[PDB]
Parts: C-alpha cells; structure tokens; sequence
RNA sequence: ACGUUGAAGACGACGACGUUGAUAGGCCGGGUGUGUAAGCGCAGCGAUGCGUUGAGCUAACCGGUACUAAUGAACCGUGAGG
RNA sequence: CUGGAGAACUGAGGGGGGCUGCUCCUAGUACGAGAGGACCGGAGUGGACGCAUCACUGGUGUUCGGGUUGUCAUGCCAAUGGC
RNA sequence: GUCAGGUAGAGAAUACCAAGGCGCUUGAGAGAACUCGGGUGAAGGAACUAGGCAAAAUGGUGCCGUGCACGCUGAUAUGUAGG
C-alpha cells in the first residue's frame, strides 16, 4: 500500500487514537514460484499503474505473460503452506479484517482500527517508516 | 539539511528586477535569473489587475516610481490574458571573467 | 508549593521515588518526607505523607 | 483529499462561533467508575489553534489562588456543549500576556 | 549525459515525471496565522474608537489549469553465443 | 552447464538483541507445631535504552502579517521602505 | 597637536544624515559531514565542575515605598514661575 497522511479518530466513549491511514489498491498477482522452479513457495504480486511510454517492456512483457495490467514495482512474500494462489489473481484489504495485529515495513504489532473495500483503505494504530506517498508493506505479526 | 545574507539578498533582487521591467531585457548568471522569476512575476500579476492599493503596494516593492508607471500602463494590459510565465530564460554560454553561466531573462514581448 | 494546610509553605525536591533513575510519590525537603505531586487530546495546564502510608491510592485527597 | 475526505464525517457541524479573550463555559463528560456526570468549566479564551479536525482552543480559568490553562479539542466527544458569556473585546489572536478585559458590545 | 526536481542528510551512477507532458518556478480557489490595512464619510474639529470590513496580505505546502520553458539530431552499449 | 539488459526471490555467514520492579485472579493455597504467608504461568499498571516517529499535545522559524522608539532618503504632510 | 555642523542625549558615548572622502586589488551557483563565533529556545534553574568563571539577567528617574509615574495632553494657558 500508500502511505497518505495522518490522522486520528475519536471512539464513543471518548479516547482519541492516533491513526496511521494507508490506502491500498487491489493488489494483483504476476507470479507464482513453487518447489519445482524456484525451490520455495511465494507470490509476486504488484500494484498502481505506469504510463504505457515508460514501462519497459521487457517488463511489460512479463506483465502481458500473465494478463496483469502494468503496475508499479514488484514484490513477493512467501507462503505457509497453508493457502493457494493463482495468477492474475486479484487481493483486496478485507484479508486484514480478521487479524488485528500487523507488520508495517519495520514497525511490527500495530493495532489495526478499520478497513473498508469500496474505498480500498486501511487504518493503522501509530506511525510507519516512511514520508506521504511511499510504499509500505502490511503483513499480519509473526510475533503472536 | 535542505529538504548573501538575507539583506543584501533582497536589495539586489529588488535593484535587478527593476532594470528588467526598464529595459526588457538582462544579461546575468543562470542561478540568478532563475531565482529572480520568483520575484518578477509576482510583480506582473499584481499589476494587472489596477488599484489604489496594489499601486502602493507594487511600489513598496523596487521602491521606485518609473518601475510603477512602467507596470499598471502596459505591462499589465500587455499581458491581461497570459496566466504566468511572463519570463523566459535564454543561456548564453559562460562570463570570461570567471566562467560563470549567463543566461539572458527577457519578458515575452519585443515582437515587432 | 504545599496544596495541604500542614505548615509548610515551599518544599524542593530531593529524588524522585517510583524507579532506577528516574500523582508519582516523591521525597522532598530539614524535614525530609514523601509527598505526592497535585486520553482525549486534553491537556490541564497549571501534598505531604508519612514515609509509611498517603495519610496526607489518594481517596482522601480526592474527598478533601 | 483522502484525509479530507476521512475526517469530514467525524467532524461536527454544531461548533459555535467564538474567538480569543471570550469569557466561554463548555460543559465535558467525566467518568467516575461506572457513571457519566456532566462537568461545567468556567473561563476565558486565550488561545484558538485552527486545524479542522485537530482545532483546539485554550481556556484560562482563575482558581482560588492561581490560575489553571486547559486545552479542549473541538471535536473530541468529551465536550458536549460550548456557550459564549461575554464577547471579549481584544485584538490579538493569542492572549498568552494574561499569565503574568473589554466587552465588544456588537 | 544535458534540463526541470533532489525531506536518500552533499563521494552522488540515487523515487518518478521530461510535449498523449502538472515534479518545480507562476496565475486562481479553499483553510490556517496575523486581528480592524490603504482610501472615503459622521461626531469630537486634538490624541482614540465605530461604519466602510472578520476585512486586506500571506513564502516552502492542499485542490485545478501547459497561451512559458524541460523539444527535435549525438556519444556509450551490438548483430546467434568455446 | 561465460551472449548483451531491466525486476521479483531462495539466505549460509556476520552485526545490533534475550529490560527490571510491583499489584490482581489462580489462593486464607504449598511448606511448617500456629500466626505471618507462596513460587511459577497468565493479565494489567510505571521508569530507563533503541528503531519508527507529527492527525492531536509544546518550543523554535533572519522571507509574510500586526504594533512601535531615535534618525534619514525617496522635490512634500499623511500613507512606506532601509539601518 | 589644533579646526570636528544638524537631530536625539547629561556628556567629548552610540545610532541615523548633508558636504567631502569611498566599495578596502579573485568571482558566479549549490548546503551545511558542526572546525569557530552571536541572538532566541520547556525548567524539580545547579541533574555539570576544584571555582554558578566567561555569557545571560541587570542598567533608569513626570520618585514617599526603606511601591508609583514614564511614548501623545481639545484644555488649564491657542507657552505657567522668569532672563
């Protein structure tokens, strides 16, 4: 996601939570690595957009193998054996909705406030590393 | 960290964006000129709309009555319809006396 | 200052009580004894013990 | 515009109008246990910081021997209501020369 | 590379954008700060205050607009891989 | 199993790290002839060190704005600017 | 050693001007890794040190307190004691 600003959000009994507030587009998956090829299991998945005159296309290349549109910048994480992908698949912010603790690339074990789909935002409890307008990278904490 | 003192700094912007209002046109270093727009135009665009107070103002600012009578007559007429970029900036290789980058900074007009 | 009417009028204080170098309790002065200084955004911008109990956590003090 | 945007609804519309060196009463829930009283704070405006959602104002209230300041947040849920009791008249924005008033009549 | 930007903390090959083009320097609108400007009018024919007017002004920032300027030729790196 | 580029990963090895104290439930419990009264685990509340660090709480801000003392220039008073 | 104007001021200090004398014999852009020197910056104002040193604070006089007055006075008086 990106970083936008911050703020904070009163609750009704009263206490005031300063709100780190990230706004997350629909990530879509490019790739998928496996045992087989890549010796570990991990999707790379990208999101935004680039302007079609500057995305080379050696990339562009890359993106059209698997239907993806071009976006800006790619990064992957690795799997827990426990869940499955498939290219071009299409993840939105409602996969934070049943963790309340995430990691914000690093700040770790960060209360999570809202998340909202029809706005693709996200609300985070603190700061994260990192001016307005730069990548960040949630993930639910390890440290359970 | 950035992410003259401030007199003298000011005095000279004020002296050399009067002599470009009076003659047009000036030969001076890149950095200068490109620092001067931000004090130029500025100039322009209070001078096209006309009043008491913007002429008092506008001569607050260079401190002297040619400049003024000089802007609000046909400066500001001449550009009533041009949204900003009053100025362009033309280099003009490097000064012998030191190598510095000159550049001349000339107000969009003179098409005769 | 001395919030309480037990005599006192200015007192210093001589260590702050609570933690390794560090309402907290505190101990101040010659008679040397514990005292007590007196979540929306808020801010409120501007008592003696008995080295053994408050006696001036703080009902007392809330009550007077 | 997405901050913008997120603070619009939590803001309220029902902020009354009032500027430095007024004598200004605002009323701010209290919690004491398991019970909601209604606490009245009597003062003077002293100092009002203008930021939207985070606009803030500082009250200055004399107490039996010294004064006390207090910073209320505008749009925080603990202050309920704000009413205005005389319409101080000052010209200067923040009126921090108290520490160490006219009445506008208009 | 050159030019418009450099909040990565001056050794700088680094984030993006360089005319299907809003990164910066301007012209507008909104918010904040400053808290009653210049000019005109009534009374006192002075020093103040009121109307004019919660107004005038506001840099690095927010929301828009390319009628200014980053344009069009080189240099460097090759052509089927023991 | 050495052609010429632009990205996303697997992480051996190495460096910075294994905070402290108190209260409550467990519990008028274990040990002991009584009183006094647990330890550990879990939860909650302070202080110190380090990373991130500004929507909200302070300070600072030689450019903009308000107010003003002595003197001077802009042929003048008023209205400004510079020191 | 002498001659050294006007305003402000107790003065021969200091600041601001006229006449006169000058820009001092390398410059144009970019910002500080804090080598040096000032103003300002929360205060339990001594948590530093052998010594609160050097700074800062401070200084005055439309004065009755062992706190008050201070830049301007329609008017008293369109200049009051008086040389």
């Amino acid at each position: 996601g990106k970083k936008v600003g911050m703020t904070r959000i009163f609750t009704e009994d009263g206490v005031s939570i300063p709100v780190t507030v990230i706004e997350v587009e629909a990530n879509r998956v490019t790739q998928v690595k496996d045992l087989a090829n890549d010796g570990y299991r991990a999707i790379q998945v990208t999101t935004g957009a680039k302007k079609a005159n500057r995305v080379t296309k050696p990339e562009a290349g890359h993106f059209a193998k698997a239907g993806v549109e071009a976006g800006r910048g790619l990064w992957e994480f690795r799997l827990a054996e426990g869940e499955e992908f498939t290219v071009g698949q299409s993840i939105s912010v409602e996969l934070f909705a049943d963790v309340k603790k995430v990691d914000v690339t690093t700040v770790q074990s960060l209360d999570v406030v809202r998340v909202d789909a029809e706005r693709n935002l996200l609300l985070v409890k603190g700061a994260v590393p990192g001016a307005t307008g730069s990548d960040l990278i949630v993930k639910p904490a390890v440290k359970a | 960290m950035r992410h003259r003192n401030s007199s003298h700094r000011q005095a000279m912007f004020r002296n050399m964006a009067g002599s470009l209002v009076r003659h047009e046109i000036i030969k001076t270093t890149l950095p200068k000129a490109k620092e001067l727009r931000r004090v130029v135009e500025p100039l322009i665009t209070l001078a096209k709309t006309d009043s008491v107070a913007n002429r008092r103002l506008a001569f607050a600012r260079t401190r002297d009555n040619e400049i003024v009578a000089k802007l609000f007559n046909e400066l500001g007429p001449r550009f009533a319809s041009r949204a900003g970029g009053y100025t362009r900036i033309l280099k003009c290789g490097f000064r012998a006396g030191d190598n510095a980058p000159m550049a001349y900074i000339e107000l969009v007009d003179r098409s005769e | 200052n001395v919030a309480d009417n037990s005599g006192a009028r200015r007192v210093m204080c001589i260590k702050v009580l609570g933690g390794s170098h560090r309402g907290d309790i505190i101990k101040i002065t010659g008679d040397v004894l514990k005292a007590v200084v007196v979540p929306d955004g808020s801010v409120i911008r501007f008592v003696l013990l008995n080295n053994n109990s408050e006696q001036p956590k703080f009902m007392k003090i809330i009550s007077l | 515009n997405i901050i913008k945007q997120l603070e619009q609804e939590q803001m309220k519309q029902d902020v009354p109008s009032f500027r430095p060196g007024d004598t200004v009463e605002v009323k701010v829930w209290v919690v004491e246990g398991s019970k909601k009283r209604l606490q009245a704070f009597e003062g003077v405006v002293i100092a009002i910081r203008n930021r939207g959602l985070h606009s803030a104002f500082t009250v200055r209230k004399i107490s039996n021997g010294e004064g006390v300041e207090r910073v209320f947040q505008t749009h925080s849920p603990v202050v309920d209501s704000i009413s205005v009791k005389r319409r101080g008249a000052v010209r200067k924005a923040k009126l921090y020369y108290l520490r160490e008033i006219k009445e506008r009549l208009n």
